[PDB]
């Protein structure tokens, strides 16, 4: 159910707890969210991730799309970007 | 550069004007009238309290409030588990433990507050490298249960998506200066 | 980079020697930190005779204690550091005599020289065990009325080995085991590199 | 002649000068029998011959106030016989002596 | 504010003071909320050249305490020089 | 006076320690090594004794870890074996001191590696 | 007979003729910060980080790398000797990729502490940084080698310690990347032990890739049991589950080494 | 060896002191158990002072034993005057906790670490 | 004696007090007060955290004056680290720290005339202390328990529009206290209360360790903030209070015109805030900015290290007090090579005063010792520690 697939079993008794009571799980998966934006396409070999809004983002990173096969990812958005 | 306080002077000796303007002080209570002057004055004066529900107390941007966790505009939270928020936490309130996504990418599986052990220092805000972990603006979380104090990673990324738009702004007029 | 005059630390370790030199029998080193703070070393018998001296003197008038406080060095055979920082309203000046007393050893009082000691000594008692000799009345003063164990002490637990709840079967707050339900998590921080000579 | 001093308990000493005199020759008494090289013997006859003689040269309070500084006369006076009592009781101390017992080793070493 | 005339002098002749010049209450002089961005100074260090940190590093510079009278004629000392007696002050002296 | 007392410092009496852990805690005095992961060795020069490890059972609301051992994170630091041994001994917990190994000396020299035949 | 007297600070220590300007000081006590020199390891004087200065002397030394010479004072914290490190901790640190709270040696780093320690507060690299393509070396390593400082300790440990003579340098200049030429995987016991001797997190563990992070792992002191040497190995355990065992090191049995198998 | 002695030079006048307090304790249980209300027995709580009294049977060294009734008067003082209420005596008694066998199968039955 | 004890549950007793009293009668004999009630071991938990997560229990000792309690912190790490803060961030703990001390005396002011009776004074400052919190929210974003002055420098800049709203209370806050002056300083009652009450003569004060008001209400001059001048205090001109006798009365008065004094203070402190950083250029001691480790590599690795380990500081030991509202606070900060301390006494301003309880309240009624308490500015925080 949750992000990481915390189910607890038939017979748990947590679940006792969301008796009468919400399990607060949230759809928005990251997993999926970030699958949806696209790969960016950039034209030189390393590019950097400053994350988006400078100070406001996260520490800069530059990435090589060196590989042809796979894409770059940002350790910290998961943004890809491929040459 | 020091100041004497309740230091007389000198010896005014008694003039029947002196003594008169004082026994009619300790006499007619004058001291006594003119205290109850400054409260009348008061009386007339506007009221300062607010009404609570409908009016707000201000609270400027760096309000630390109520912990959220926040997320990429793409949806992809963002903290990536370094966990020294944990470390510089000072009532050890932060748990994380943390394992590979299955997208290959470094995620915390469980990230857990104590509210009742925060002491809500706003460290974390401070030490975040990805500014993940925010110190929200609501201060109303008030709850009946010992155990809805304490919040999950579900809670924290719900509050964050709640307050995200505030919490934007906040951050937003606050980083310079940070 | 903080500026340090050494008008200070010429005057402090001058004083340092005028105070051995006077008080010989007692005094076992005498030291300037490098913050300009001087602290008299005095083996545990000279407590009386030392402090003394420094209240009563025309030339190192030390009248108030600012504090009285005991390090635990675990190491250490005599395992607390009694330290006395006092000060001197005529000379605008502090100084600091620290001592050595071992768990059963106990040090004189000096509520005769200063009576500020009479609850700092009663709070050394009871955090770290330390015995005051002919004190008025020496007793627990910030643990609680049973409290078993002296807890600032480096060997006693943080958590301690008791907490108390309500119970409704006795109605009444009854102490029990310590068992706590996130046990203190302790990060190990020390760095394997040093940083200078010193 | 003062009305009163800054402290409160402490109250104005007539013949401040007077009283000055006695404690300070009584010091000096008191002091001729510790040892003679003893260190406490040497220093403070020093300090307490100079406040004397200051006591003794000025005839005005405030100005006399002013040479040993001491703040008000009347503290002076407490001083001295502060002073007057440590001498006697450093007598019975016997403080002149060697160190009592050297400190156990590595008993100050602070790295630790 | 906001108060009739006469309920102001009321209360300045009951308070026997100018309130209405002072009101507690702030209106409209208090610092405008989203004040401009603001664009802070850096401070020294940030040189780019000769700012060597082994220049300017206190931190561990600082040497263990200076020890005097080891266990292992002369003038008299003291702690340090008598203190300067403090002066009244002359906007108000008394009161 | 001084008087004489052939018996070995215990203070067992006066720590306030409850009697399951004087008796039942065993401490092992130790030099901590050096995680394999860094060089220094700054965090293998003085000698620790820590107490003997017990439950850490998960807990059922959060999962937290919880512990019911009073005496787990304390961990004691003393500068040398024989003083460490002290503390053992006065305080009543047993000990089992491990004796520090510091690493060999190992020749090295940047000839060799350029040797005729190595 | 043969012992030098050489003086570390004016320490006139002595020691065998041989000996390195490194190892005079640790007799002493002190430590050269040092990258790329292993004990167990031959010197190869890569880094550079290690330089100090020989009293009377032109230009500072290598200290793992010099002979000591009699009389030598070493004035390892000379101001000189200094900005022989706050000068090469600005390199190292120039084309490294600021990830720390990626690198899983994040307060297992030799190249942060010795930065916090021994080199400047800030950087001057306004310049734009390098990316090395990653590498799939095998199913235990994570060679995130973009981290890699060419301190080529893994090319020695991968030829000397264990014989796999695979991992080499390839290339000049500053895309000399320290990885296998063609993508072979390097198989063999003895593996990741790379992994403890990279002090960069550049590869490091692919299981324990985020379950954890030092300062919280409490390090309980045990015995190998799956292999009968018995090596020396430290079992890292955070809230009461093993995280990691890594080498501790026993003169005799594992000499900070541990197999594939029981790690 | 070459102690300094806290107050009683030899093991025999420290036993003295040790007599005077257990009078003390004695002489005090049943004022205790009527000025707080207990709900316990004097005679029951006359015996859980021997228990004490006991429970440092073993010590031989003079210094530690000083302590121990210098301890031990400040306690009787926190009771006699008193400002340890009933929460704070009954603690002695360990009314509520439930005890724990000492026999190995009973620990082995229920504890991982006896 | 009909011996009483003054539970902590009443009013007057500051929540946590037990001062156990011997009635003669309505006359008091004997009192010895039974602090601990509020010991929360705040010294034994410093020792197992870093010098900045340790920062955060200082703004609890004394929890009325918050920003105070944290410079004598931040004034002994930083000696202990041979680290001077930037001028700018001396300026700003001297403007807060007078704000904290118009806070304290508005707090011990009109608490202590609401434990006599008289309530209205309370409610007409403390409207004038949450305009003042404000500052602190507005700052640090904690209305108190800020956290704002760090062990090197001020942790963050001053918004910049609280100088002009700092002007504008600091305009109109002496009428505010002119206003009390006039309902509690000359009614014969409050004299009647507070006059010949609780005398202390100058040397037993010195003896007993006074060292704050106490100390300055009869007569003897001395301010740490003029003898020995922390961060800046050289720079900025005031004149200390000094009473004359000692009554209860003198020290309330002193109390007062340490509020005006600071305002003189504050108003030279926003008149003369020089440009410059808030916090030292040192990232060994103080964090990187946050633009700084989001794009310079010797900046992350100054942020990780600093946040998950600390700042390391050098081994030695020293005692540095600063003039707190109530009095001389001091920290014994012991520190061995490692980024977490090994002792921390807080000198409280507050464990002497209450000891002087018993010699102050001699002679005197059940009334009088709520009076004695109440001028003492006794905050059980500081005493249990
Ligand atoms: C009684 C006779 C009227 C008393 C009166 O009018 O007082 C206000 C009136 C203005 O006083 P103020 O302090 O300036 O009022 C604040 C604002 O100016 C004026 O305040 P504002 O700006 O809010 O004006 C609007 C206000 C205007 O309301 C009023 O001013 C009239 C209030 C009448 C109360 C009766 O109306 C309201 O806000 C709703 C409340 C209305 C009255 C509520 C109580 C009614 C009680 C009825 C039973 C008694 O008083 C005077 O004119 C002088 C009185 C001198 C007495 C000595
Ligand atoms: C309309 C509401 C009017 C309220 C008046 C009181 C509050 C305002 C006070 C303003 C102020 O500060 O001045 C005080 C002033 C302030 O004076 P002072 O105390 O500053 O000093 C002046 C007096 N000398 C100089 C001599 C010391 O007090 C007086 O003027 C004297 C008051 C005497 C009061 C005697 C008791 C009350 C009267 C008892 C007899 C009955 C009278 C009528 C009772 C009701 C009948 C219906
Ligand atoms: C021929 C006569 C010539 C003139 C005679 C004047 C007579 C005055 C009558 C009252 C006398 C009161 C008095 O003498 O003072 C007593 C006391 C103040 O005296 P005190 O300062 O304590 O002196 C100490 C000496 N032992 O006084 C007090 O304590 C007063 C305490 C008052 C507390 C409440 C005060 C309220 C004041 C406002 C209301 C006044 C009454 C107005 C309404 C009256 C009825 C309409
Ligand atoms: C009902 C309330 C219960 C409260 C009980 C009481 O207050 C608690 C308490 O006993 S307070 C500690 C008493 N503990 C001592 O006073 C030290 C005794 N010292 C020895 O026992 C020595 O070993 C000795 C050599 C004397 C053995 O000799 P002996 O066996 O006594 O004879
Ligand atoms: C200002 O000093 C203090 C008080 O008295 C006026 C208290 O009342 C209290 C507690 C009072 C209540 C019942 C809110 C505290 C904590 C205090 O610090
Ligand atoms: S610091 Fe920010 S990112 Fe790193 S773990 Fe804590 S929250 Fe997630
Ligand atoms: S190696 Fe990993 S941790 Fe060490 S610095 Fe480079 S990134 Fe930060
Ligand atoms: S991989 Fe680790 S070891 Fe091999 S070179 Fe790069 S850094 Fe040095
Ligand atoms: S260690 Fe000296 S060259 Fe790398
Ligand atoms: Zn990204």
């Amino acid at each position: 159910i949750t992000h990481t697939g915390q189910v607890y079993d038939e017979k748990d008794y947590r679940r006792v707890r969301f008796v009468d009571r919400q399990k607060e799980v949230n759809e928005n998966f990251a997993i999926d969210l970030i699958a949806q934006q696209p790969v960016n396409e950039v034209e030189h070999r390393i590019i950097a991730c400053d994350g988006g809004g400078g100070a406001l983002g996260h520490p800069k990173v530059y990435i090589n799309l060196d590989k042809e096969t796979k894409t770059g990812t940002c350790g910290y958005c998961g943004l890809q970007f491929k040459q | 550069t020091y100041k004497y306080v309740n230091k007389k002077e000198q010896e005014s000796e008694v003039d029947m004007k002196s003594a008169t303007d004082n026994a009619a002080r300790i006499l007619m209570w004058t001291e006594l009238i003119r205290g109850l002057g400054m409260t009348l004055s008061y009386l007339f004066r506007e009221p300062a309290t607010i009404n609570y529900p409908f009016e707000k107390g201000p609270l400027s941007p760096r309000f630390r409030g109520e912990h959220a966790l926040r997320r990429y505009p793409s949806g992809e939270e963002r903290c990536i588990a370094c966990k020294l928020c944990e470390a510089i936490c000072p009532a050890q309130a932060i748990t994380i433990e943390a394992e590979p996504r299955a997208d290959g990418s470094r995620r915390t599986t469980r990230y857990d507050i104590d509210m009742t052990k925060c002491i809500y220092c706003g460290f974390c805000q401070e030490a975040c490298p990805v500014d993940a972990i925010v110190e929200g603006p609501n201060f109303e979380f008030s709850t009946e249960t010992h155990e809805e104090l304490l919040y999950n990673k579900e809670k924290l990324l719900n509050n964050g998506d709640k307050w995200e738009a505030e919490i934007a702004a906040n951050i937003q007029a606050d980083y310079l200066y940070r | 980079v903080r500026p340090r005059s050494d008008v200070t630390h010429k005057q402090l370790s001058a004083f340092g020697e005028y105070v051995a030199e006077i008080l010989p029998k007692y005094v076992q080193q005498v030291q300037v930190s490098c913050l300009d703070e001087l602290e008299i070393c005095i083996h545990p018998d000279g407590v009386i005779p030392t402090l003394t001296f420094l209240r009563d003197h025309t030339n190192a008038q030390f009248k108030s204690l600012a504090d009285l406080t005991a390090v635990d060095v675990p190491t250490r055979q005599n395992r607390f550091e009694i330290v006395y920082n006092l000060l001197s309203l005529r000379f605008n000046s502090r100084i600091r005599v620290k001592t050595y007393a071992d768990e059963l050893t106990p040090i004189d009082s000096i509520v005769s020289v200063h009576i500020a000691a009479n609850w700092y000594e009663r709070e050394v008692w009871d955090m770290f065990g330390v015995f005051f000799f002919n004190h008025p009345d020496l007793r627990r003063i910030l643990t609680d009325y049973g409290f078993e164990g002296h807890p600032f002490r480096k060997d006693f637990p943080l958590t301690g080995y008791v907490e108390l709840r309500y119970d409704d079967e006795v109605k009444r707050v009854v102490a029990e085991p310590v068992e706590l339900a996130q046990e203190f998590r302790k990060f190990d921080l020390n760095s394997p590199w040093e940083a200078f000579p010193a | 002649l003062k009305k009163t001093t800054g402290l409160v308990g402490l109250a104005v000493c007539d013949t401040p000068h007077e009283r000055l005199t006695i404690l300070y020759t009584k010091t000096l008494d008191i002091l001729k029998h510790f040892p003679k090289h003893a260190a406490y013997r040497k220093y403070t006859e020093q300090i307490t011959n100079e406040k004397l003689d200051m006591v003794k040269a000025e005839p005005d309070v405030k100005k006399l106030e002013a040479l040993l500084q001491g703040g008000e006369v009347e503290e002076v006076i407490l001083q001295a016989e502060k002073e007057l009592s440590l001498a006697r009781k450093m007598l019975k101390w016997k403080p002149w002596e060697p160190l009592v017992e050297e400190p156990p080793a590595n008993q100050w070493k602070w790295p630790i | 504010a906001s108060a009739t005339r006469v309920i102001q002098k009321l209360r300045n002749w009951a308070s026997g003071q100018d309130l209405q010049a002072k009101l507690q209450l702030r209106y409209q002089e208090i610092a405008k909320r989203t004040q401009p961005p603001p664009k802070l100074p850096v401070g020294p260090s940030h040189k780019l050249s000769n700012n060597y940190y082994c220049t300017r590093d206190g931190r561990r510079e600082v040497v263990p305490p200076s020890i005097i009278m080891s266990s292992q004629e002369k003038k008299a000392v003291t702690p340090a020089p008598p203190m300067k007696r403090w002066e009244l002050s002359k906007d108000q002296p008394y009161l | 006076q001084l008087i004489t007392v052939d018996e070995k410092l215990d203070i067992t009496t006066l720590t306030g320690v409850p009697e399951e852990h004087i008796k039942t805690r065993k401490v092992r005095i130790f030099v901590p090594a050096r995680n394999n992961m860094q060089s220094g060795v700054n965090n293998t020069k003085k000698w620790k004794m820590e107490f003997d490890t017990r439950e850490r059972w998960e807990n059922p609301l959060m999962g937290w870890a919880s512990t019911a051992d009073p005496l787990s994170n304390m961990v004691l630091t003393f500068s040398a074996k024989e003083d460490a041994i002290a503390f053992a001994e006065k305080n009543g917990w047993s000990y089992d001191v491990e004796e520090k190994k510091v690493p060999k000396p190992k020749s090295k020299s940047y000839g060799a590696n350029f040797s005729w035949n190595k | 007979s043969n012992l030098i007297e050489v003086f570390v600070d004016g320490q006139s220590v002595m020691v065998e003729p041989g000996t390195t300007v490194l190892q005079a000081c640790e007799k002493v006590g002190m430590q050269i910060p040092r990258f790329c020199y292993h004990e167990r390891l031959s010197v190869a004087g890569n880094c550079r980080m290690c330089l100090v200065e020989i009293e009377k002397a032109p230009k500072v030394v290598a200290a793992c790398a010099m002979p000591v010479m009699k009389g030598w004072n070493i004035l390892t914290n000379s101001e000189k000797s200094k900005k022989a490190r706050e000068g090469v901790m600005e390199f190292l640190l120039a084309n490294h990729p600021l990830d720390c709270p990626i690198c899983d040696q994040g307060g297992e780093c030799d190249l942060q502490d010795q930065s916090m320690m021994f080199g400047s507060d800030r950087s001057r690299f306004l310049e734009g940084k390098r990316a090395v393509e990653d590498k799939n070396i095998g199913p235990l390593v994570k060679t995130i080698m973009t981290r890699c400082i060419q301190c080529t300790r893994c090319i020695r440990f991968a030829s000397e310690i264990a014989g796999v003579d695979d991992l080499g340098t390839t290339g000049r200049g500053n895309d000399m990347q320290v990885g296998t030429y063609i993508e072979k995987m390097f198989m063999s016991e003895l593996s990741g032990n790379v992994i403890d001797i990279c002090p960069v997190g550049a590869l490091t563990s692919k299981p324990y890739a985020f379950t954890a992070r030092p300062w919280e792992t409490r390090k309980t002191e045990s015995i190998d049991v799956m292999d009968a040497v018995g090596s020396n190995i430290v079992v890292s355990t955070r809230t009461g589950e093993v995280m990691r065992i890594l080498p501790r090191m026993h003169e005799d049995i594992n000499e900070e080494w541990i197999s594939d198998k029981t790690r | 060896t070459s102690v300094k002695p806290i107050f009683s030079r030899d093991l025999n006048e420290a036993k003295r002191r040790v007599r005077e307090l257990y009078r003390a304790w004695y002489r005090e249980v049943p004022n205790t158990v009527h000025l707080m209300q207990l709900d316990i027995t004097v005679k029951q709580g006359r015996d859980k002072v021997r228990e004490m009294f006991m429970k440092n049977a073993h010590v031989t060294d003079p210094r530690v034993v000083d302590l121990l009734v210098i301890k031990g008067k400040m306690e009787l003082q926190e009771t006699i005057k008193v400002w340890k209420q009933r929460t704070h005596v009954m603690r002695f008694f360990h009314e509520t906790e439930t005890p724990r066998p000492k026999d190995f199968l009973s620990k082995f039955y229920m504890g991982h670490d006896p | 004696n009909m011996t009483l004890n003054f539970g902590p549950q009443h009013p007057a007793a500051h929540g946590v007090l037990r001062l156990v009293l011997e009635l003669s009668g309505e006359m008091v004999r004997k009192c010895d007060p039974h602090i601990g009630l509020l010991h929360r071991g705040t010294e034994k938990l410093i020792e197992y955290k870093t010098y900045l997560q340790a920062l955060p229990y200082f703004d609890r000792l004394d929890y009325v004056s918050m920003m105070c309690n944290e410079q004598a912190y931040s004034i002994a790490v930083e000696k202990l680290l041979n680290i001077q803060p930037p001028p700018r961030a001396q300026w700003i703990r001297v403007l807060f720290g007078e704000i904290t001390r118009i806070l304290n005396h508005i707090m011990a002011v009109t608490t202590h005339a609401l434990d006599i009776g008289a309530m209205t004074p309370f409610f007409w400052m403390f409207e004038e202390r949450e305009k003042m919190f404000e500052f602190y929210e507005r700052v640090s974003g904690a209305r108190m328990h800020a956290a704002y002055i760090r062990p090197g420098g001020v942790h963050q800049d001053l918004p910049l529009g609280l100088l002009d709203d700092i002007y504008e209370f600091s305009k109109n806050f002496s009428l505010r206290i002119d206003e009390v002056e006039e309902m509690l300083t000359n009614n014969r009652i409050w004299r009647n209360r507070t006059v010949d009450i609780g005398v202390v003569t100058a040397e037993d004060a010195l003896n007993y360790g006074f060292s704050g008001v106490m100390l300055r209400g009869s007569g003897i001059q001395w301010d740490l903030r003029k003898t020995q001048p922390y961060d800046v205090y050289d720079q900025v001109e005031f004149d200390v209070p000094i009473g004359s006798r000692g009554d209860c009365y003198d020290r309330y008065l002193c109390r007062v015109e340490e509020m005006r004094q600071s305002l003189r203070i504050i108003e030279q402190c926003l008149n003369k805030m020089p440009p410059g950083e808030i916090k030292v250029d040192d990232a060994k001691v103080s964090p990187p900015k946050r633009a700084e480790m989001k794009t310079s590599m010797e900046s992350l690795i100054h942020h990780f290290k600093l946040y998950t380990e600390g700042y390391q500081v050098p081994p030695g030991a020293t005692y540095t007090a600063i003039e707190a509202p109530k009095g001389e606070f001091g920290v014994y900060l012991v520190s061995d090579g490692s980024s977490r301390p090994y002792r921390c006494k807080i000198k409280a301003p507050g464990f002497a005063h209450l000891a002087g309880l018993d010699k102050m309240s001699k002679g005197h009624m059940l009334a009088d010792v709520v009076a004695i308490i109440g001028t003492q500015d006794i905050v059980f925080g500081e005493i249990d520690r």
